[PDB]
């Protein structure tokens, strides 16, 4: 998952 | 913003550089009977629209009182672009950054923030983000002069888009928006621009992108995803809800193969997310009722920094 | 060009965002009483200066006749940014581009170029950029509809410089420059910027810069050395040595150390070439003839290009 | 050596  | 005209003037910062970026019809890619238009974030000095968040942060924390250089700290939580473009203003500002990531990720990751001189702090890799997260909260809660970025509920993050984004794509249309779609990562960018479209008098429909594997603004249960950029996992405090008219579900593997045809048909080299955003596009652009209305949307951040990924590991195995 | 204020208007394709940089002036790297003046071809769609030469060689091509899209097959040697915007371009412009390179490049530099669908035709290491050379050669001599690119000679490489990069530099100096400098790879930017600024007027003082380790301009030997883009080891015919006041010698290590501190001072982020232009600009800025002149020199490529290259291993390492 |  995120990678923001 | 003000409006600078770089083609004209010498900057006396690079920061003066961010946004005002370009805007670019999709072309061959687009076999519809609506214009879609791409707000080529892509173009930003450090290569992705979090150029715009970074300066915000800077700029109005200061400006405010908040922030002063070779005192305070700047801490986030952030394995993609705020973390770069916090990492690149912060070193030609003056302030101490510390970023804090999985220790699983990619050497480029690590590296570029270290090129801008950024404390990186590396997280146990089975804790994932959500132990990165802990550790920047820790490192602000313990030290006064430490303070979180805060890309998640900041206030300067719709504001920019509201005073910059939104009104470049207005001039840039001729005041011709029918639909604008965005991705939400922090929503900054969907919110932003949606208020300064509604200022203007704009009746485009808003349409935030999330990915089909972790569809939490639909409703769905948050979980791992491709789409680097957006996705979060919850509903970030930035977005306002009550702007969107539409949220559309995108799947990772129609992201990667939208970015992989983008490149070839119209020349666009971006992430998984602007192959997201281009999907998105171009499914709204198929609607009867889309005939030869403007659709906009947002190259969020340029290609080169994802060559080592999923996104372009079909070309990679190839060669 | 024609001028095109791309901040407010929306293109038709990728190609009118090429040129048109900003210009930025060196800041806290500045210790001297000269101003200098960073052209900032690293903010190219492509991320370097190359992206000029590129949409020359097609768009003069074609116009004169010597291109047909679907027909000729656009040819070029090059581990570098030339094959780059020749196979950006080619994809959006409907030819086929074939680029020949070493065996022993990285995967970064073939993978980015199959993803614009170039044909990449790898020669054997042993053979050094000499074997590329020759199989560019072969493939052009055997095929008729086979074109070399041929950026050393082509008469479109000075031009387009003289009627883009040297008349924007002009308007954003406020037809103010007493020298110019930049690092000759096909001495194209040198070349065409300098004719420029002569017809305009100026007493610029135009420099050339090679590498120490590859000192050909100056009379000396070729050899290998670190500064990618410049430097082939002979004299290209593009570059009209008639026009140069001095030719500045740069060592391959003051170039990287320069690079690496101006990310930290000045948030620029480039390759070893613009860390040679800035040392070079920051050498004349300390002549006491230039206090309160006014220098301009090029940044030719971005930084993340390179994150893999000798450039920035002290980082790499440190990390 | 060269790379252009
Ligand atoms: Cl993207
Ligand atoms: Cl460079």
């Amino acid at each position: 998952d995120w990678s923001i | 913003a003000a409006p600078f005209d770089k083609s004209k003037n010498v900057a006396q910062s690079i920061d003066q550089l961010i946004g005002q970026t370009p805007a670019l019809y999709l072309n061959k890619l687009n076999n519809t009977k609506a214009k879609v238009v791409l707000k080529m974030e892509c173009e930003n000095p450090m290569a992705s629209v979090k150029d715009r968040l970074g300066f915000a942060i800077y700029d109005k924390a200061e400006k405010e009182g908040k922030l002063i250089p070779g005192k305070s700290i700047v801490v986030e939580s952030s394995s993609g672009n705020t973390g770069v473009s916090l990492a690149h203003l912060g070193a030609i500002r003056g302030y101490k950054v510390i970023i804090t990531m999985p220790e699983s990720m990619s050497l480029e990751r690590r590296c570029l923030l270290r090129i801008f001189g950024a404390e990186v702090i590396l997280t146990p890799a089975a804790l994932g983000m959500k132990g990165a997260v802990a550790m920047a909260k820790k490192i602000v809660a313990a030290n006064p002069n430490a303070v979180l970025a805060d890309q998640f509920a900041t206030k300067y993050n719709a504001l920019i888009h509201e005073e910059t984004t939104g009104p470049e794509i207005w001039e840039q249309t001729n005041h011709n928006v029918d639909c604008f779609i965005a991705g939400v990562g922090t929503g900054g960018t969907l919110t932003g621009v949606a208020r300064a479209l509604k200022k203007m008098g704009s009746h485009a429909r808003i349409v935030a992108v999330e990915p089909t594997e972790s569809p939490v603004l639909s409703g769905g249960k948050p979980g791992p995803h491709k789409i680097q950029g957006i996705g979060p996992g919850f509903v970030p405090d930035v977005l306002d809800r009550s702007l969107i008219d539409e949220v559309l579900c995108v799947a990772g593997d129609d992201a990667i193969e939208t970015a992989l045809k983008l490149t070839r048909s119209d020349g666009v080299f971006c992430g998984f997310s602007g192959g997201a955003n281009v999907y998105a596009a171009l499914k709204i652009a198929e609607r009867p009722e889309m005939e030869g209305k403007t659709i906009v949307t947002v190259i969020p951040s340029f290609g080169e920094r994802y060559l080592s990924t999923t996104l372009y590991r079909s070309v990679r195995d190839e060669v």
